[PDB]
């Protein structure tokens, strides 16, 4: 029969967050965000039962050097701990060798993130501004 | 001050172009997009189609 | 201030195991919404609407 | 194989398999590029203030 | 000229028919160069750099 599926993800805004009362909230709806609505519309077009499940280790996925072992949502769903993950993950090769991704809904790139320096125009000094008063 | 540098353009956005008749817009006989404005839904690609 | 284009292309997609019978239907749906442009609304919700 | 600038649509996920998008598309308008306009006689006020 | 954001988000990916075993390697090969950049690298070739 029909199974609730178990879908994991990171506590990340815009996308993943806690409701401010959720601890009188159950279940999936304890969460908002983007991704929240992504899958529950997903679980709309799909027709099954999820439940919404945050990521143990609070990463997206990294394969050890020595261990060789994924954590993360990756080793997840490769050790079968969850069942589906939907959340701002990168896709990188490493991650398509060992699960599948669906086609990206979302495109971005490298940002560049500075301050915001704004000098407003004086409306008085600025007369006299040149060279001294 | 004496710049003839203006670039200006008359719509800058679709949603211009569907408040305009003067220029007149489309695309080819078919395509994607054909199919895109023949399906989409909002008001502006609605009206453009 | 975010200054300067994307350096690189990358894009957001769901992870599903291999072998996954529900990766295909699924993404079918990603194709629906996606030409549904839901996504836009969504991403304007969430972004550019607050 | 297919490969060209073909557009990924769901009709045609529907009966092929497309590889992963190496070029995002979205919809461009093409306007004739107008030349540089003169500003002509209102020169004369025109800047600093209206 | 172009002006205006693009009105949709779109993409392009090779087609391959359902069932065949090429899919998979060559997608995996189109994450490579994606990761590699050589898909900037001739897009600027046959686009900006002539």
């Amino acid at each position: 029969e029909n199974k609730t599926v178990v879908v994991t993800t990171i506590l990340e805004s815009p996308y993943v967050m806690m409701k401010k009362n959720h601890e009188m909230l159950e279940g999936n709806e304890r969460y908002e965000g983007y991704c929240v609505d992504l899958a529950a519309e997903i679980a709309k077009h799909c027709g099954f039962k999820y439940k919404l499940t945050i990521v143990g280790d609070g990463k997206y996925g990294a394969r050890d050097a020595d261990t060789k072992i994924w954590n993360g949502m990756v080793g997840e769903l490769v050790y079968g701990k969850a069942d589906i993950a939907i959340a701002p993950l990168t896709i990188t090769l490493v991650r398509e060798e060992v699960i599948d991704f669906s086609k990206p809904f979302m495109s971005l790139g490298i940002s560049i993130m500075i301050k915001k320096p704004q000098k407003s125009k004086p409306g008085v000094f600025s007369f006299l501004d040149p060279l001294a008063y | 001050f004496l710049t003839v540098e203006r670039m200006v353009s008359p719509i800058e956005s679709a949603e211009d172009l569907s408040k305009q008749t003067e220029i007149a817009y489309g695309t080819l006989d078919s395509g994607s997009t054909k199919e895109f404005f023949r399906r989409s839904k909002i008001a502006v690609f609605d009206k453009m189609w | 201030m975010k200054v300067g284009g994307n350096l690189d292309s990358k894009g957001y997609g769901i992870a599903t195991p291999k072998g996954s019978s529900l990766g295909n239907a699924v993404n079918l749906a990603v194709l629906k919404l996606n030409e549904q442009g839901l996504l836009d609304k969504l991403k304007n919700k969430w972004w550019y609407d607050k």
